[PDB]
RNA sequence: AAAUAUGUAAGAAGUCCUUGUUACUUAAUUGAACGUGGACAUUUGAAUGAAGAGCUUUUAGUGGGCCAUUUUUGGUAAGC
RNA sequence: GGAAUACUGCCAGCUGGGACUGAGGACUGCGACGUAAGUCAAGGAUGCUGGCAUAAUGGUUAUAUGCCGCCCGUCUUGAAACACGGACCAAGGAGUCUAACGUCUAUGCGAGUGUUUGGGUGUAAAACCCAUACGCGUAAUGAAAGUGAACGUAGGUUGGGGCCUCGCAAGAGGUGCACAAUCGACCGAUCCUGAUGUCUUCGGAUGGAUUUGAGUAAGAGCAUAGCUGUUGGGACCCGAAAG
RNA sequence: GAAAUUGUUGAAAGGGAAGGGCAUUUGAUCAGACA
């Protein structure tokens, strides 16, 4: 022989594991992020959009709506830590929102049925906007900072 | 064959009667702890209302942590750091304090602080870092068993127990306190308080006697 | 750092094992340390250890050393174990019964055992006769009885034997060794 | 102290024990109320510089 | 093999000493003592005021 | 075997073994046995009490030979007879017939006493013995016979 | 006449009772030395510590040293 | 008069932001929460989602940039030294063998041990076999002539592992090898004593002594081999002026 | 048919030496593992 074999080999016998305690607890989310409250995105194809929280999805994701037809950005999931949280809010109390969870997100162009619930969520939502004047103006147009602008020290 | 339970009847049972002892134990020594604290305060309230002048007893209990390396340091000195048990920095132990040791902590000054060491840092010195001697090999507290295994011998069947023991210098203080391995303890978070350490607590230094003063530093570096 | 207080790193400074290659010795010891690791019987532990020892530690019992000990107070039953080897001694002329365990018998030793009709038995033969020893008589030999301790200790007045090789008058035995001749050791 | 251990050692265990007689090391103090009838505490400070020669 | 803190770990606190568990009960950690009303002697006051 | 010598072990350091100070030289003390009486005396005394000077009487032509005798004790005495042969004597302690022992033929020079023969006649035959040995001898019965 | 250094001691190889041995020793069965028999146990005789203690053999290198605080000699002094 | 606050201390009061780590691999422990079923943050990370599946991450290498980095070897108290060798590279280049030894260890056999000068024999420098001696050991001590190791269970005392007996156990007693300490006895030397006796000067019993021996006191050796150490040898390698 | 040392070719760096350490950028190069 080339080499002498070895005179032990390992067992290829493979373990399981042992009986893990980490139970999955569900994430409650800081105070400032109620449904109606307006976000701003931080990140992503949709960042410095201005949009509308409306549910907190069981993947710990958030539901938000442009609306759409404001700034064009449609219900979306949206990952909460990638949002700043404002402080003005609209009603979201017309909105149906019960049907859209996870699935309705599986990858599995647009759905009839998709752009069909843009459209019904949105109608309530406009609706509620124009109730405060300039409130859909500054839901079109995106967040930036300024030159001496302090996020520390800026309230949202 | 039994025993699947049947034997761990037994033995579940027996445990629950351990912690009711330990439970019934340690109520006692919160009862022991307030009504000695509160008689030295009337003490001092009663004697003033008296005209005069309440003494306390001198303190029985020191701790002692090392400050100095290991380094450059005189022979008698060494030998005594060894003796307690100190024989690397920031390590520290415990200290029952008469003529006989009092002279040993008067030889080490230099390298070491001492005070008088609360409850709550007894207390916390050993919920957090706080091992057994055990064929020696430096064992963790952790469980309850571990002691009263060890030290059960002389009453002392919980962690708490062990405390007691500590505190009050009761008859098996010698036991008790080799039980301990040294605290190692860390560098103190807040820093020294001092731009130098190797002068006297009392001059703006680090080492020495600095009484209570000793708690916030413990805790600082544990 | 740590101002250590013994030397660290330090071996326990006895044999482990022994330092023989022999299988057979090694066999007795694969014995022995089961015998000591699953028994309270403080003989094991003794045997075990014994076995580790080399030549010097294993001086050799001689069959008339055996007798003397036989004839101790209550003891002429008890099963005598040499670890080691047993020689034989033809300054006793009447040599008792009994069973002798021991590593190695010479020719004769087994003889003069055998034709008292005693017994000569290995230590293996011996453990499944007597797993905890019992009713043993464990014999060593003289260790300083050894030609070489002699000469250890040697400087004036220890009276010890110079390390010397012919001898007689002419060898050693002038100035140092008389009054009369400078001095005396 | 052996004659005497002896004494206290027999003379306690005939009464039915209880004896202790290990030497101790001096112990701390214990508390103690100090009156002040007859004794209230005179003030010092100390002195300035002088020379006196 | 690994050591847990009691000071932080609720559940090796109350495995070691089961009294925290009334401790906290009873708060015990903040007790209220009897507020009693002793007066010092003016012996007392007039020397920590004297000079 | 060199495999297993030190000198393989020290390959690579500078001094093999024998320091940067002190150095391996020729010959530091002296060559042999020099210095005996001088700087070397603190060994010779201690370890060698006795080397220098004389004692006694010179020999001239001395025949070791002369001087042939070597001894036995009773002791043993009894080895001198075969095994077989020998327990046979012992039973049957007896004048009349005792066993005959040429120790100068089994080749010794004089018998000595060193310890407790058994109380059985034996007919010694040896060239010299110690008062001690003809005693016990003649105390089981026996008698040494004078040879040469 | 200090301070710092330094000898010994803090028991089972201990203490107490009874009374054997000798050629030593006493006026003396007096002593002295060594003992037999009996009585008392881990608060059995201070503290702290002890990754144990004891012991034996054999052999290397070394046998230019230098420095700091304090004590300190010679020297005016010196990185003497 | 009646509060508040500061300061110091305590809580097994609650709670937010941030960093590093995730060792282990069925179960087994100590627990906690529940009326329970069951649950858990309780003897070491899992759940969910995405991107790439390739030089992307990672290795190697050159370069650049931050900070760091004096020439090795040597003797020396102290070397980067304004101390010495060394321009460069290959190849060679220094504790060996032998006689006789100390300690230790392994192995054979053991009061013995050592076949190898020789002989026998052979598949021929091998392997196998062997008689007589001899060497070391089993006796010591004296300059020598010489003498030559049991009062005694081969002794007493103290400690001793182990074993034996009692006890559920803790312990108590019995025996006690090795080893250690101590007091004795035995052999030789030296000194004293000097019985029974005698080719009246030989003989030297017996009992002793702060003397003395590399001794006895139920043997431990002999041989082969190895590392280390010792002496003689060119003697780790290279070097005189000389004779 | 090694090395010292040399010619050419290719690539790279170079404000009074060069070489080295920890680290990363950049360039060149390459293993593995995936299904
Ligand atoms: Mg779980
Ligand atoms: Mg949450
Ligand atoms: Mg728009
Ligand atoms: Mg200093
Ligand atoms: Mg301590
Ligand atoms: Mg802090
Ligand atoms: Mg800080
Ligand atoms: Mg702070
Ligand atoms: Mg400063
Ligand atoms: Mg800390
Ligand atoms: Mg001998
Ligand atoms: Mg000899
Ligand atoms: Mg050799
Ligand atoms: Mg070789
Ligand atoms: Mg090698
Ligand atoms: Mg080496
Ligand atoms: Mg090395
Ligand atoms: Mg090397
Ligand atoms: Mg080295
Ligand atoms: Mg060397
Ligand atoms: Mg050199
Ligand atoms: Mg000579
Ligand atoms: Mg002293
Ligand atoms: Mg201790
Ligand atoms: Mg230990
Ligand atoms: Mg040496
Ligand atoms: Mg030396
Ligand atoms: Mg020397
Ligand atoms: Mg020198
Ligand atoms: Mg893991
Ligand atoms: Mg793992
Ligand atoms: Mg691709
Ligand atoms: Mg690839
Ligand atoms: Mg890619
Ligand atoms: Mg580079
Ligand atoms: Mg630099
Ligand atoms: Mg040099
Ligand atoms: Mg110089
Ligand atoms: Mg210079
Ligand atoms: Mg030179
Ligand atoms: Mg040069
Ligand atoms: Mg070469
Ligand atoms: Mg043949
Ligand atoms: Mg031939
Ligand atoms: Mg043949
Ligand atoms: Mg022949
Ligand atoms: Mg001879
Ligand atoms: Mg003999
Ligand atoms: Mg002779
Ligand atoms: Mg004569
Ligand atoms: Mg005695
Ligand atoms: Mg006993
Ligand atoms: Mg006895
Ligand atoms: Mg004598
Ligand atoms: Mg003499
Ligand atoms: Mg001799
Ligand atoms: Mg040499
Ligand atoms: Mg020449
Ligand atoms: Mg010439
Ligand atoms: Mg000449
Ligand atoms: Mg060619
Ligand atoms: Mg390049
Ligand atoms: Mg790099």
């Amino acid at each position: 022989s080339a080499q002498k074999a070895p005179k032990w080999y390992p067992s290829e016998d493979v373990a399981a594991l042992k009986k893990t305690r980490k139970a999955a607890r569900p994430q409650k989310l800081r105070a400032s992020l109620v449904p109606g409250t307006v976000l701003i995105l931080l990140a992503g194809r949709f960042r410095g959009k201005r949009v509308v929280y409306l549910k907190h999805l069981e993947d710990n994701t958030l539901l938000i709506s442009g609306p759409f037809k404001v700034n064009g950005v449609p219900l979306r999931r949206v990952n909460a830590r990638y949002v700043i949280a404002t402080s003005t809010k609209v009603s979201v109390e017309g909105v149906n929102v019960e049907k859209f969870n996870v699935e309705y997100f599986a990858k599995e162009e647009i759905k009839a049925e998709r752009v069909e619930d843009q459209k019904v969520v949105d109608k309530a939502l406009i609706a509620e906007i124009k109730k405060t004047p300039l409130l859909k103006q500054y839901l079109s147009a995106s967040f930036s900072l300024k030159n001496g602008d302090k996020p520390h020290m800026l309230k949202f | 064959a039994e025993q699947v339970a049947a034997e761990r009847a037994a033995r579940k049972a027996a445990n629950k009667e351990k912690r009711a002892i330990i439970l019934e134990r340690n109520a006692a020594y919160q009862k022991e702890y307030e009504t000695a604290e509160r008689n030295i305060i009337q003490a001092k309230r009663d004697a003033k209302a008296a005209g005069s002048y309440y003494v306390e007893a001198q303190h029985k209990l020191v701790f002692v942590v090392r400050i100095k390396g290991i380094n450059k340091i005189p022979p008698k000195p060494r030998k005594v750091l060894q003796l307690l048990r100190l024989t690397r920095i920031n390590s520290g132990t415990f200290v029952k304090v008469t003529k006989a040791t009092l002279e040993l902590l008067k030889l080490i000054e230099p390298y070491v602080a001492y005070g008088y060491p609360s409850y709550s840092t007894i207390r916390q010195l050993v919920y957090k870092r706080g091992f057994g001697k055990i064929n020696k090999q430096r064992v963790p507290l952790s469980d309850n068993a571990i002691i009263e295994a060890n030290l059960g011998k002389y009453g002392i069947l919980s962690i708490d127990d062990l405390i007691h023991e500590i505190i009050t210098v009761g008859p098996h203080f010698k036991q008790a306190n080799n039980f301990l391995w040294p605290f190692k303890l860390s560098n103190p978070s807040g820093g020294w308080g001092v731009p130098r350490k190797f002068k006297h607590f009392i001059q703006g230094g680090s080492f020495g006697n600095r009484e209570e003063f000793i708690n916030k530093l413990v805790k600082s570096m544990n | 750092g740590i101002d250590h207080t013994s030397k660290q790193h330090k071996r326990s400074g006895h044999r482990t094992a022994p330092k023989s290659d022999n299988v057979y010795l090694k066999l007795l010891v694969k014995l022995y340390t089961f015998l000591a690791r699953r028994t309270d019987a403080p003989f094991n532990k003794v045997v075990l250890k014994a076995l580790f020892l080399s030549k010097i530690n294993r001086p050799p019992v001689s069959v008339s050393r055996i007798a003397r000990a036989l004839k101790q107070e209550g003891a002429a039953n008890k099963t005598v174990v040499v670890v080691g080897t047993v020689t034989d001694d033809a300054r006793i002329f009447e040599f008792p019964k009994t069973t002798v365990a021991a590593l190695r018998f010479t020719a004769g030793a087994r003889a003069k055992i055998v034709k008292a009709g005693g017994e000569c038995i290995t230590l293996d033969q011996l453990a499944v006769r007597a797993p905890k020893g019992q009713n043993t008589l464990i014999l060593r030999g003289p260790r300083n009885s050894r030609e070489a301790v002699r000469h250890f200790g040697m400087g004036p007045h220890k009276g010890k034997a110079p390390r010397i090789l012919s001898t007689g008058r002419k060898f050693e035995r002038a100035r140092g060794r008389r009054r009369s001749k400078g001095f005396k050791v | 102290r052996v004659k005497a251990n002896a004494a206290k050692r027999a003379e306690a265990k005939a009464q039915g024990v209880a004896v202790q007689l290990k030497r101790q090391p001096a112990q701390p103090r214990e508390s103690r109320i100090v009156s002040t009838e007859g004794n209230v505490p005179q003030t010092l400070a100390p002195v300035p510089y002088e020379t006196f020669i | 093999v690994l050591k847990k803190n009691p000071l932080k770990n609720k559940q090796v606190l109350l495995r070691l000493n089961p009294y925290a568990k009334v401790f906290a009960a009873e708060k015990l950690g903040s007790k209220k003592a009897e507020k009693t009303g002793t007066k010092p002697a003016a012996v007392f006051t007039e020397t920590l005021k004297h000079d | 075997p060199s495999r297993f010598t030190k000198t393989r072990k020290h390959r690579g350091h500078v001094s093999a073994g024998k320091g940067r100070i002190g150095k391996h030289r020729k010959h530091p003390g002296g060559r042999g046995m020099a210095g005996g009486q001088h700087h070397h005396r603190i060994n010779m005394d201690k370890y060698h009490p006795g080397y220098f000077g004389k004692v006694g009487m010179r020999y001239f032509h001395k025949q070791q030979a002369h001087f042939w005798k070597p001894v036995l004790n009773l002791d043993k005495l009894w080895t001198l007879i075969p095994e077989d042969k020998r327990d046979q004597y012992l039973k049957s302690a007896s004048k009349e017939t005792a066993p005959v022992i040429d120790t100068l033929a089994a080749g010794y020079g004089k018998i000595l006493g060193k310890g407790r023969i058994p109380n059985v006649p034996v007919i010694v035959k040896a060239r010299f013995v110690s008062k001690l040995a003809e005693e016990k001898i003649r105390a089981a019965g026996g008698v040494v016979e004078l040879i040469a």
